[PDB]
């Protein structure tokens, strides 16, 4: 009927990381190679994502537990969650509005054309932008968004894991800290868990079909070489 | 491989 | 006394193809990841050597000659000659004035002390610069500068070439219609062609300092991750 | 490998 000590805790814990690892000006964005409007935008969002993958992994460092599991563990749910953690954060940045991820002006507003110059289908996209338009009317707090992300970086059932178990322990404990947020912190939410678990399985489609998409593009050696070694490395299958 | 993944993992 | 037909073809047909793959202008520099002044200018490099390297294959490809090589010779002298050509090509950017390859404005002007800043030491710097003026004294025309970088990627002496027969014959064609030139075409190059033979021999040096100082970057995971996949494949070694 | 260099010699 009141949140704990150790489940406060770990709201702290995990508010601060996203702080940490996210830039709400997207400030850094002029470092990337520019964007451009055969795949014209594929090097901007290229950098775009690898940039990401940098603060996930960031993120995931100070997610209570992570820290603890095998190295080959972390790589396994880094390398498979990764693309679903970014389309969760990228949610900060999504505005209902003009339905377009808003990162700066007419230059870093990524709206669903521009992504179609970047090896992806129009057709296939429809999901994505589905995904963010439910979850911004899902009006997360900070604390269910943030506890939303370290629970799908810690599914035990990714291509893999060896330590399952543990894995499964700790994403158990960050869905009671969840209810309980939820339950006794957020108002009018008494459907808002379960609105947030089909959010997760959603996800596992979107990483489906970027999965067949982005192997179309690392199988053409032209394309690919717009890719980062990051990039390469995560969304690969080296393991 | 995962040179780099190992070395962002501190 | 007097240049042959064939002689003169191959003039030619390296002039064109050095006009096909060197943009004097420098404009497509926007499209390449800002320069920064932890390896600040590292990026910037990555991208500008990558950009470069593309140059060289597209030149390379039209050398006579060299499409007729297997694949597997094909790569070897572009994998070995990459960097020497690209310090050749890059003379054209070098000025006399203030001793740096100059780009653009004060963003693609690149002095000594900024390759510093991307994983290269200041002391073995000095024989580029060194290189680049007195290349630059040399006062070549377009025709001998072509032919010189057509002599230095056909050398038979690269390490994974197979033919070096067929390579050797090809150079030594190249060679003879550069001393042709000189001799019938450059007034005052009584000495041209054994200075131009020497800077070949200081690309070698040149080649070697760099191979042991992107070694060190390409083992450090945290550099080599801001490297382009074509430099990785094009300086590493998975021949 | 040389994916790309393959590919880039038309
Ligand atoms: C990433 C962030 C931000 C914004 C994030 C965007 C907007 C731009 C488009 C991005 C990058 C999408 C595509 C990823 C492309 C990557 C490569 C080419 C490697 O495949 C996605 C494949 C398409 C469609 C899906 C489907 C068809 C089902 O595959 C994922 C997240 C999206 C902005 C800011 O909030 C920071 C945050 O970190
Ligand atoms: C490339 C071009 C141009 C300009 C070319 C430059 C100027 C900028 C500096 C560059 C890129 C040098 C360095 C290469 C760094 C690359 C990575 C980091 C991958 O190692 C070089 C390692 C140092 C020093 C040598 C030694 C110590 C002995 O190793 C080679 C050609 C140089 C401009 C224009 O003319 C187009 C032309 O194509």
């Amino acid at each position: 009927h009141m949140l704990s000590d150790e489940q406060m805790q770990i709201i702290n814990s995990l508010v601060e990381a996203h702080h940490k690892t996210y830039d709400d000006s997207y400030s850094d964005f002029v470092r990337f190679r520019p964007p451009v409007r055969r795949l014209s935008m594929l090097p901007h969002l290229a950098d775009l994502v690898s940039y990401s993958i940098q603060k996930v992994i960031g993120f995931a460092k100070m997610i209570p537990g992570f820290r603890d599991l095998t190295a080959e563990d972390q790589i396994a749910l880094l390398k498979s969650s990764a693309i679903e953690i970014i389309m969760l954060r990228s949610n900060q940045s999504f505005s209902l509005e003009d339905m377009s991820w808003s990162c700066g002006g007419p230059d870093f507003k990524y709206c669903i054309n521009d992504v179609t110059k970047a090896g992806h289908t129009l057709e296939l996209l429809e999901p994505l932008v589905k995904f963010q338009v439910g979850l911004k009317k899902l009006k997360l707090h900070e604390e269910e968004h943030v506890l939303l992300m370290a629970i799908c970086l810690l599914s035990p059932d990714r291509p893999g894991v060896q330590d399952h178990v543990r894995i499964e322990a700790l994403q158990d404990r960050l869905c009671d800290v969840l209810q309980a947020y939820i339950r006794i912190q957020h108002p009018g939410g008494r459907l808002l868990y379960a609105k947030m678990i089909q959010k997760l399985a959603d996800l596992r489609s979107l990483n489906e079909e970027h999965s067949k998409q982005y192997r179309s593009l690392s199988f053409q050696p032209e394309h690919s070489m717009q890719l980062t070694p990051l990039v390469l490395e995560v969304f690969g299958s080296e393991v | 491989r995962h040179k780099i993944l190992h070395r962002l993992l501190q």
